[PDB]
């Protein structure tokens, strides 16, 4: 058995291709996703969904995000801008970064590698848990724009936790392969790749020509995701109870979390159909919060983040020296590219261009690594 | 006019009726360790320790809330569902008068 692991920066997936079909497996809890979380606690380790479960009691202790500090050094404008915004400390080991906690009481510290290497323990035990066999052979993919250093750490992190890396595949050139794009003829293809996830948005070139690929070009936002829809959602019915009660909700964390997570729930509803309903009870100072909106609202309240969400498209094809009508075949991967009106968007700039967009977004990247998983194995 | 289809609600809201029940024993159970640990017991320091342990604990309590909080919060009950509105409210506020003893708890112990 070899498996495909997408190693993501907030949840990980793991598919291994068996029958003449990739299996995306679920773990011990049920789920196709594990969060990419680690735990530590007076008595114990956690990993996955355990340590996600339990960060609101023990948030400095409990590690996530790491892999936008793997392969970096301590000075990277990217792992200063996110120190800023983590509960758990990074400090400075000789200029690489490792993240220090508090585990049975002992304070211990760790190279980004070493917190990665739990997640890809976790993902490899999912699957021997599903099999019933050991796994040890494993594709895991990065971000096509990764470095040299940021490759390595990642290989490392696999051969840490026990596994046997095949190779280090793109994300990009992952989803691509999924979409059998690497199996086309003849003439050289390009692909635009548009990876919108819950915090991240990625846009990548790839040429495919005879099932060889190459990287074009690599833009993006790097703070742009679903995240943000989601409070444009929390502002519009906050605002929207201030009209109502002349309340205002949002120094009550607990209130505002209610309502974020309806919010982030009722926008997938809207993915899939044309309207979403809310009732929170006693929401703030007794008062119920009843409404409902529809997904044209939920548009126009996201039209600049929608619409913006081309100028990482127009820049990749700048970098790559293609004209948009050059792109042969359009991919999306990442939760929030089921958003229609985002579908919509890039498909009215693809001049109405056909999408890539039946494997499930959330799974394509590991789909695709666990398809050449087993031909590397 | 009662339907077959408030069955099912109702039967959901009796299921998290019985778990808010289990994280009321926890909250019991935090209060009874709270008045026996501040009884002197321990040196101060160590005290200190044992008061942080049940803070977190108060925690995990007002996060289990929360979580049933979410999961109530995505109920769709018709005006003609009396007998569930009812039942989903007191819930609600059932928790909420949870909330205001662990936020009580936890205010005072480990800061
Ligand atoms: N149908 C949808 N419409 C709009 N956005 C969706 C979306 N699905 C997701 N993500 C995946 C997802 C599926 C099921 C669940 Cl219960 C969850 Cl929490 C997330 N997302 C967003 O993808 C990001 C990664 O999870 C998140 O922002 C999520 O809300
Ligand atoms: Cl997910």
């Amino acid at each position: 058995p070899a498996v495909g692991i997408d190693l993501g920066t907030t949840y990980s997936c793991v598919g291994v291709f068996q029958h003449g079909k990739v299996e995306i497996i679920a773990n011990d809890q049920g789920n196709r996703t594990t969060p990419s979380y680690v735990a530590f606690t007076d008595t114990e380790r956690l990993i996955g969904d355990a340590a996600k479960n339990q960060v609101a009691m023990n948030p400095t202790n409990t590690v996530f995000d790491a892999k936008r500090l793997i392969g970096r050094r301590f000075d990277d404008a990217v792992v200063q801008s996110d120190m800023k915004h983590w509960p758990f400390m990074v400090v400075n080991d000789a200029g690489r970064p490792k993240v220090q906690v508090e585990y049975k009481g002992e304070t211990k510290s760790f190279y980004p590698e070493e917190v990665s290497s739990m997640v890809l323990t976790k993902m490899k035990e999912i699957a021997e848990a599903y099999l019933g066999k050991t796994v040890t052979n494993a594709v895991v993919t990065v971000p096509a724009y990764f470095n040299d250093s940021q490759r390595q750490a990642t290989k490392d992190a696999g051969t840490i936790a026990g596994l046997n890396v095949l190779r280090i595949i793109n994300e990009p050139t992952a989803a691509a392969i999924a979409y059998g794009l690497d199996k086309k003829v003849g003439a050289e293809r390009n692909v635009l790749i548009f990876d919108l996830g819950g915090g991240t948005f990625d846009v990548s070139i790839l040429t495919i020509e005879d099932g060889i690929f190459e990287v074009k070009s690599t833009a993006g936002d790097t703070h742009l995701g679903g995240e943000d829809f989601d409070n444009r959602m929390v502002n519009h019915f906050i605002a929207e109870f201030k009209r109502k009660h002349k309340k205002d909700i949002s120094e009550n964390k607990r209130a505002v979390r209610r309502l974020r997570t309806a919010c982030e729930r009722a926008k997938r509803t809207l993915s899939s159909s044309t309207q979403a309903s809310i009732e929170i009870d006693s929401l703030y100072e007794g008062i119920d919060f009843y409404t409902s909106i529809t997904r044209a609202r939920f548009e126009e309240l996201n039209a600049d983040l929608f619409r913006g969400t081309l100028d990482p498209v127009e820049k990749a094809l700048r970098d790559a020296k293609l004209d948009k009508s050059q792109i042969h075949d359009i991919v999306l991967v990442g939760g929030s590219t089921r958003i229609p009106k985002i579908q919509k968007l890039l498909q009215d700039f693809f001049n109405g261009k056909e999408l890539n967009k039946s494997i499930n977004p959330d799974e394509a990247v590991a789909y695709g690594a666990a398809v050449q998983a087993a031909i590397l194995s | 006019g009662n339907s077959p289809q408030e069955e099912v609600e109702l039967k959901k809201l009796k299921h998290l009726e019985k778990s808010v029940e289990k994280i009321a024993d926890q909250l019991e159970e935090l209060n009874k360790e709270l008045t026996g640990i501040q009884q002197g017991f321990l040196p101060k320091d160590l005290q200190a320790e044992a008061l942080c342990k049940l803070d977190r604990r108060v925690k995990a309590t007002i996060e289990q809330f929360m979580k049933i909080l979410e999961e109530i919060d995505t109920l769709i009950l018709p005006e003609n569902f009396k007998d569930s509105r009812l039942k989903r409210k007191g819930l609600v506020k059932k928790v909420q008068a949870f909330l205001a003893e662990c936020d009580t708890v936890e205010q005072n112990i480990c800061q």
